[PDB]
C-alpha cells in the first residue's frame, strides 16, 4: 500500500527536512558562539593541566 | 553535539578550570595575606600588651 502517492510525500520530507537541517545547523552555530563568547578570556587561560 | 554542548556550557560555573583557577589565586592571595600577619606573632603580642599608658605611651 505504500507505493501508491508516495513521490509528493518523498519530497516533501525532503524540503522541510532539508530546512530542519539549515536551521539545526544554525542554532548549534549560534548557540557554539554565545558559548565562546563568554570562553574566550579563559581561551589563553586553557593551558593549565586540569590534573596539576 | 547539541546536547553534549549544552550539558557542558550549563556546568559552566564549578566544572571548568578557569574559575577553578581564579578560586585558587584568591586562595594564595588569601594565605600569603594571613601567613603575613602570623609570622610576626610576638610583634602582635606586643601590641597587645600595649594599652592607654598614658605614663609610658
Amino acid at each position: 500500500w505504500a507505493s501508491a502517492s508516495a513521490k509528493s510525500e518523498e519530497e516533501e520530507k525532503l524540503a522541510e527536512l532539508a530546512r530542519q537541517l539549515q536551521e539545526s545547523a544554525a542554532k548549534l552555530h549560534a548557540l557554539r558562539t554565545e558559548y565562546f563568547a563568554q570562553h574566550e578570556q579563559g581561551a589563553a587561560a586553557g593551558a593549565a593541566d586540569i590534573s596539576t | 553535539e547539541i546536547e553534549l554542548l549544552k550539558l557542558e556550557k550549563d556546568t559552566a560555573d564549578v566544572v571548568h578550570p578557569f574559575f577553578l583557577a581564579q578560586k585558587c589565586h584568591t586562595l594564595q592571595s588569601m594565605n600569603n595575606h594571613l601567613e603575613a600577619v602570623l609570622k610576626e606573632k610576638r610583634s602582635l603580642r606586643q601590641r597587645l600588651l600595649k594599652p592607654m599608658c598614658q605614663e609610658n605611651l
